[PDB]
């Protein structure tokens, strides 16, 4: 990025070969990038507004009978309550434009409108990055609420939190949703493992939830090849067919003449569905890094609200993107600031899985969504 | 009713299959916005030519 | 020409004592020019000729001048495409450069969908074989479609060709060998107005059937998604893809 004060000499003509510098800057005065429209869609289908800055999940123990006697009396029974707390993070972000007095004398008005418009684009990019690294960054954060230090979580990540018991399934400590494939290409075995890691926590089709997979196209080019009882990548045999979406070309259908059941829908929330393996809808996601798949539960009883909470400030005077008047003024130097404040956390720690396609070793956070650096 | 759907089959002439994607639709929509980034000019009739290749 | 897009900003993590770093961008643009020339013919007579000649001969000479104009404009348009050399022009006393298609020169085509071109980009292609094949046709159509211009962007490609090359192209069939040991990745589909043909297989033709005419010109058929037009003005060894 270019940086510094805007100066006379960063201006370079009034006109060149009859075209005006104000008309050139006027082109960019009100543009919006289709990538920033897509990023704003992904945030809108992947977040919710936080009304409650913390959450509790209580539980109680249980007991049974014993055999009676004609003379004795039974041993007594008792139970105890316990809980976990969840919270949402919060942070402040900042940007400046600075000018010299003679830049503001000579510069075309449209250049300031174009700079203002690019600050709105930067705001949309920031919120998107900070939502995606809430899912992908794999690490726990602190958050002070009323000065009490609460704790902010990714998905299940090998920590001492124990998932709630479901259908008599009792989970240990060390539950994990940052999975490594153990192979250079995606198996049906990897897809089946990842979807079942969600569905063991509730989030079943019995509970009316729909699983989605968001992937880079290079993984979809493997998953679309999976056929029941046939071997695929790392000697895995597929337990299901990949079934094309209703809108795809007939030329891509396999050597078969009937479908038992129905083809999955063409469109989901305005994204385009390639097909389904298992009951999971596979969606090509423009933003996904190459070696990664996100599996997400949606709808039904248990996933009726989106994965990531956005915590904006308690006071309307501090919500939204704001302009601050700056503290250099008129002469010789001028400045102004843009300020945005929010943060992110997950409540449904079992509602998604991240799968990385690599041969061996631990999960790696994507560089583009590592929390430790960058704001776009 | 019966649970089986008969799949469509290749007709005598059948269109070339091209994959639809979401990333290709973003690029398609962006290009029809980029196609507005032009200005009308006074042409070469300006006594200067330094904007010409 | 299309104005190159400005740089994009990014926020910084705030502080309670400090102030943030400043942001900036800049613009650029360019233009292209066109040639100009003067042409003239004469009609010289003697006083005896205009006394004695039939008026129909004078009117025929006038009708032939209008047809000499049509031939001139047509030639000058076609050599703007087929002559692969850059031209100088003077406009209002200043020099300018006016261009053919990309010709191995030092213009770099703009990046499209993350593919970046070099200097030396070229659109005057040699087939490397005595007869056209499907790899030549697919190469040439992809040389256009790498710059945008794709069927998803709503274009149609047209090929204008001489009979000697169309009679090779209409024999392309999927997975079969052509000239020069090329193998076709599609098959040629006749336009709806052509002579009847048996479909070769229950596994039907890989292509949509073209309509009878494009732009008031009759279409032979299509290979890949490009329409092929029998063009009588075209020289023998050449194809124009557009």
């Amino acid at each position: 990025n270019q940086g510094g004060y805007n100066t006379a000499g960063d201006i370079k003509y009034k006109t060149a070969d009859g075209v005006s510098y104000d008309s050139l800057w006027n082109l960019f005065s009100n543009v919006t990038d289709e990538w920033n429209k897509h990023k704003s869609k992904m945030v809108q289908l992947m977040t919710f507004p936080v009304t409650n800055q913390t959450e509790k999940v209580p539980r109680i123990g249980q007991f049974g009978f014993e055999k009676a006697s004609e003379f004795g009396v039974p041993e007594s029974k008792r139970t105890e309550l316990s809980f976990y707390q969840l919270a949402y993070d919060f942070e402040d972000y900042d940007l400046a434009f600075r000018y010299t007095w003679k830049f503001l004398r000579d510069a075309p008005s449209s250049q300031i409108k174009a700079y203002h418009n690019q600050a709105l684009q930067a705001d949309a990019k920031l919120i998107h990055r900070k939502v995606m690294e809430a899912i992908f960054d794999n690490r726990e954060r602190e958050a002070d609420i009323e000065g009490l230090p609460y704790k902010v979580y990714p998905l299940y990540n090998g920590d001492n939190m124990i998932p709630p018991e479901y259908n008599g399934t009792t989970f240990s400590t060390g539950h994990n949703h940052y999975l490594v494939s153990g192979g250079t290409k995606i198996d049906s075995a990897d897809v089946e493992m990842a979807a079942d890691h969600i569905r063991e926590h509730g989030y079943t089709e019995e509970n009316g939830t729909q699983l989605i997979a968001f992937a880079h196209k290079a993984e979809i080019q493997e998953v679309r090849r999976f056929r029941f009882g046939q071997t695929n990548n790392n000697s895995a045999v597929a337990n299901y067919d990949f079934v094309q979406s209703q809108g795809e070309s007939p030329l891509y259908l396999p050597n078969a003449d009937g479908l038992l059941g129905k083809q999955p829908q063409s469109m989901w929330k305005g994204l385009r569905v390639k097909g389904s393996y298992d009951d999971v809808l596979w969606i090509e996601e423009p933003t996904m890094p190459a070696g990664y798949v996100l599996f997400l539960a949606t709808g039904g009883t248990l996933a009726q609200q989106n994965l990531v909470g956005l915590r904006e400030h308690e006071d309307a005077a501090w919500r939204g993107l704001r302009q601050i008047p700056g503290n250099q003024t008129r002469y010789p130097l001028i400045d102004s600031f843009y300020q945005r404040s929010f943060g992110t956390g997950i409540r449904q720690r079992g509602g998604a899985v991240v799968l990385q396609i690599k041969a061996s070793g631990t999960y790696d956070i994507p560089t583009k969504w590592t929390n430790g650096g960058g704001f776009e | 009713a019966k649970g089986v759907k008969k799949l469509p089959k290749r007709k005598g002439t059948n269109p070339i299959p091209r994959d639809k994607w979401n990333s290709d639709d973003i690029a398609r929509r962006q290009l029809e916005q980029d196609q507005k980034l032009h200005l009308t000019t006074k042409g070469p009739h300006t006594g200067t030519n330094d904007s010409f290749k």
